[PDB]
RNA sequence: AACUCUGGUGGAGGCUCGUAGCGGUUCUGACGUGCAAAUCGAUCGUCGAAUUUGGGUAUAGGGGCGAAAGACUAAUCGAAC
RNA sequence: CAUCUAAUUAGUGACGCGCAUGAAUGGAUUAACGAGAUUCCCACUGUCCCUAUCUACUAUCUAGCGAAACCACAGCCAAGG
RNA sequence: GCAGUCAAGCGUUCAUAGCGACAUUGCUUUUUGAUUCUUCGAUGUCGGCUCUUCCUAUCAUACCGAAGCAGAAUUCGGUAAGCGUUGGAUUGUUCACCCACUAAUAGGGAACGUGAGCUGGGUUUAGACCGUCGUGAGACAGGUUAGUUUUACCCUACUGAUGAAUGUUACCGCAAUAGUAAUUGAACUUAGUACGAGAGGAACAGUUCAUUCGGAUAAUUGGUUUUUGCGGCUGUCUGAUCAGGCAUUGCCGCGAAGCUACCAUCCGCUGGAUUAUGGCUGAACGCCUCUAAGUCAGAAUCCAUGCUAGAACGCGGUGAUUUC
């Protein structure tokens, strides 16, 4: 019973939600919407897409 | 799927119908594979015949060596790139389809696969699991 | 000539006519052999279909590769206060079938039933039972001889019971009246257990247990006139074609001249009345009670009830099933749980199924927490003083 | 040495891409008791000349006219009305 | 026979005692051109596997207006003749 | 095309395990000949696609009998049409042939089922080229290329939908009848066991999955997006700002809800009576014999349980039944 964390956004992944995805250079990348997904597939940076862990994190939001 | 397969396989959604051509994982020297049929296939009218990860499919080598090429000859499918749910709750997906070169017992013609494997063609295969580097 | 190609028929031959039930509460109609020997107890209990959630359970079947790994389920959550018990029926074999003998109602009824027998309670006088009531009067004798005469006859004995609306997050204020035959033995014990428990409430865990399979009677979903391609399975015509390719393209030989039933046609979508069999309860839970949607392995104080409640249903506030998988009838709509007319024994009934988590987040989106608290633990303090 | 090469200029062509225009390939789309006794929509061919077209004039039925299909000659053509 | 394919009554390259090829009733070839006919490859795609969903306008119901084709009489079958 | 009778013979011996000459007797209308009986004041002419039903002359599946049946695999046959019977290259093809999967890729009918269902590839009304024939106009069941596929709103049939009458009205039911549905495979285990000199090599019970079909459902995943919900972007217009208009839904990204997908999940019941066949008791026929009387087991069959509709002229129980 584990809660992963979203390799886009850092959000928490309850059992059965979103997707995961293996690369080629198979690395995981665990999605817990099709947000996360189409905004990684778009090639999108997490740190300038402004609701995500990683962009909080790195402009202090809340800490 | 029929002979060589080393245990069941749960349903894995189809992603491969006949006409695919997926990458050729292994080192057999063979560039892609073009899926002609699956063994274990259902006979529906008009419905291709659709592999899986893990399914023994009957395909031909479009790009490779002159030696393999236009033959007929046994492969498993190792990579699906198509959304499928595990038991556990988990759709996933790979990057690209990919298969290896096998004789019809399960052995595999190459000696190293290039890349990940599906856990479920690891399980029904022995010398997939045995070849492959990184399951899932 | 023959077809050239053989494929299977479409549709089913034996779920027809597909045409809309008679009512919104699908009758059952077979109950479970009655064992004399037992004691007396309903055989079905009607609740109502809030919603489908998900839970995670360690799989218990060796010889799966899933053996002691946890899965990820679709369960349904039905919606179920307890039903009042509110008359009894007797049921006369004759060699034309069961019959009807005599009803016996009990003296109060509530005002949830009373509305069952109106089709405009807002105009009435609301007269109904009202010179049933006093046959109730200084000594019950006219009760006590229709119940004696359940007694000598009626080798069938159903309990009417209605279910509590009110306690039920709907606008429809009015109340399903069902029979439910009493399995358990005596016919006169039968009808001893109906006229202790007039005007009494059963609840859902004296009828269920977890691991247990019951069958599911719901009229399914209405989707209105449909084409013969979704409402059949045909194939759609290739793409060239004049008129309209969702259609069946030969309704039928020369001979015949007459359409067959057996062709696929064009008309009523759902809207079925259904009895879908073998879904297993997961979890009898109860009203007064927090920790409905903890389990042993969470042991977080949250109930059934999603994030902003069931979607398009409400919140539930009182007993439920939680069943697994799919059962017939949308949302908000009357469903009768049924026992099992047979004893399984297939080693995927007789499973004990212990929960280790359900899902309460929101299925008005894509949500992503399971309590308001972990929002806040999350997302931390917000512009809204959080 | 006969003479070669390069950069500009220039603006040719029954040349090209493509509007208007002129046609009418495919959908064998729509319509098919139609908007229409031939249209509508998309897609097309061509678009500076063997171009497109108005007005005037000439050729009349076993006759005309025809870059030729027995085509066209007033919804009439293997002989108009 | 070869090649193209896993497989080709298709395509292409050859062979030629060619039912019944052939030299301005033109023979062979040919760059460019072609809404011509054909085959393969890449890309691409609901052509398909295998169907789902959305929009507008219909159809539907209403107020108004209001035809036509067709019509011996009509309208449930099975078998017999 | 498919059967049957006789049995010289083939089958190491041995007519009939399996075949079977010379004869001979039949079946079917799924080929083709024969007729010209209906249609010439239009019965739309092949093939395919779609979809339903029916037949059994059974390919597979179920249960069995026989073998030159040791096992495995086969071969012959019985009940049996319940349930399936494919994906492709070439060709307009039906047919063929090959690749490949499969339990199996059985044969047929339904106006050579099915064109107001489609398509128009084939035959082909006018165009055109060739070959041969003809002096020629022209001919060719010779090749090639192009060639308008119209109408339902009527009756019935089918599919769904109402509905007068039953004193009225409402609730809860019964179930006559009609339909009915599940299908098949593999891996593990039995077990490298039985059987066999070996080579090889099973089955039943058990368990886990899967094929095809069906009925639902939308928690999840995917799809859809006029939530024109939020953001962005181009061009223009509102003097700039803010906020907007138009671009026949302007475009892009995300997008709840709803609908939906073997692209997602869930679910798909067990009793009885039988066929084939193998038997029991037992005469006829003092013996024998499954059969004659009687009787046992037994198929995917049949009928029920279960499921769907409920007779709108089938029925029951129950509530209330109108004046100041
Ligand atoms: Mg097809
Ligand atoms: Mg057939
Ligand atoms: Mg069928
Ligand atoms: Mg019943
Ligand atoms: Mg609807
Ligand atoms: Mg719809
Ligand atoms: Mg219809
Ligand atoms: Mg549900
Ligand atoms: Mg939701
Ligand atoms: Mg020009
Ligand atoms: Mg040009
Ligand atoms: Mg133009
Ligand atoms: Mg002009
Ligand atoms: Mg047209
Ligand atoms: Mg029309
Ligand atoms: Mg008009
Ligand atoms: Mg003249
Ligand atoms: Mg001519
Ligand atoms: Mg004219
Ligand atoms: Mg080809
Ligand atoms: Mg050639
Ligand atoms: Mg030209
Ligand atoms: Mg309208
Ligand atoms: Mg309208
Ligand atoms: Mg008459
Ligand atoms: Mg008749
Ligand atoms: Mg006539
Ligand atoms: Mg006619
Ligand atoms: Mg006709
Ligand atoms: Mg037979
Ligand atoms: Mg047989
Ligand atoms: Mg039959
Ligand atoms: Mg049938
Ligand atoms: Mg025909
Ligand atoms: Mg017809
Ligand atoms: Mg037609
Ligand atoms: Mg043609
Ligand atoms: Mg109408
Ligand atoms: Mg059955
Ligand atoms: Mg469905
Ligand atoms: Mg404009
Ligand atoms: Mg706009
Ligand atoms: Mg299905
Ligand atoms: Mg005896
Ligand atoms: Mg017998
Ligand atoms: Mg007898
Ligand atoms: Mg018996
Ligand atoms: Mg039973
Ligand atoms: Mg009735």
């Amino acid at each position: 019973m584990k809660v992963e964390i979203d390799s886009f956004s850092g959000a928490k992944i309850y059992p059965g939600r979103g997707t995961l995805f293996v690369r080629g250079d198979s690395k995981i990348f665990r999605f817990q919407n099709s947000k996360s997904a189409s905004l990684f597939k778009q090639r999108k940076n997490p740190r300038r897409i402004a609701w995500t862990v990683l962009f909080r994190k790195h402009h202090k939001k809340g800490i | 799927s029929g002979n060589g397969a080393q245990g069941t396989k749960f349903r894995i959604s189809l992603g491969l119908p006949v006409g695919a051509i997926m990458n050729c994982a292994d080192n057999s020297g063979a560039r892609n594979l073009y899926i002609i049929a699956v063994k274990g296939s259902g006979s529906r009218l008009n419905r291709l015949p659709a592999a899986s990860l893990g399914d023994m499919v009957m395909a031909t080598v479009k790009k490779g060596k002159p030696e393999l090429r236009k033959k007929v000859m046994p492969a498993i499918v190792v990579r699906q790139a198509k959304s499928w749910r595990r038991r556990d709750g988990v759709f996933l997906y790979f990057e690209d389809n990919a298969g290896v070169i096998a004789n019809p017992k399960g052995e595999m013609k190459g000696s190293a696969i290039t890349g990940p494997v599906g856990k479920e063609c690891a399980d029904l295969w022995p010398r997939v699991a045995s070849n492959s580097g990184v399951v899932v | 000539s023959h077809r050239k190609y053989e494929a299977p028929r479409h549709g089913h031959l034996g779920f027809l006519p597909r045409k809309r039930a008679a009512s919104i509460r699908a009758r059952v109609k077979a109950f479970p052999k009655d064992d004399r020997s037992k004691p007396v107890a309903l055989t079905s209990f009607l609740g109502y279909k809030a919603g489908m959630t998900t839970i995670v359970r360690d799989l218990d079947r060796p010889g799966s590769k899933f053996h002691k790994r946890e899965v990820v389920e679709a369960v349904t959550v039905v919606d179920t206060p307890p039903v009042v018990v509110v008359g009894v029926v007797g049921y006369v074999e004759t060699p034309r079938g069961l019959r009807s003998l005599t009803t016996v109602w009990a003296e109060h009824l509530s005002d949830e039933v009373k509305r069952r027998f109106y089709k405009n309670w807002y105009k009435s006088k609301k007269k109904a039972f009202t010179k049933y009531s006093a046959k109730y009067a200084q000594d019950g004798a006219g009760i006590e001889r229709e119940l004696a005469r359940i007694k000598k006859y009626a080798s069938v004995v159903r309990v009417l019971v209605h279910t509590q609306i009110r306690k039920t997050p709907l606008a429809q204020k009015k109340a399903h009246l069902a029979e439910i035959q009493l399995n358990g033995g005596s016919i006169s014990e039968k009808v001893d257990w109906a006229r202790e428990h007039f005007e009494k409430t059963v609840a859902v865990d004296s009828v269920f247990e977890q691991n247990e399979m019951i069958d599911a009677i719901a009229v399914t979903k209405g989707h209105g006139f449909e084409g013969v391609t979704h409402r059949w399975g045909t194939k759609k015509l290739p793409r060239k074609t004049h008129r309209g390719l969702r259609k069946v393209a030969c309704i039928g030989a020369w001979h015949p001249a007459h359409v067959m039933w057996s062709v696929a046609r064009a008309g009523q979508r759902g809207y079925h009345s259904r009895t879908s069999i073998n879904h297993k309860i997961y979890r009898v839970g109860k009203g007064d009670d927090e920790a409905n949607g903890a389990t042993s392995f969470d042991r977080t104080k949250k109930t059934i009830t999603p994030m902003g409640g069931f979607v398009h249903y409400g919140e539930i506030k009182n007993d439920f099933i939680m069943v697994k998988g799919c059962i017939p009838g949308n949302r908000k709509r009357i469903v009768t749980l049924r026992k099992s007319l047979y004893t399984n024994t297939s080693r995927k009934a007789l499973e004990e199924v212990s929960l280790k988590w359900i899902d309460t987040a929101s299925k008005f989106g894509k949500g992503r927490f399971q309590t308001p608290a972990e929002k806040h633990a999350f997302m931390g303090t917000l512009k809204k003083d959080l």
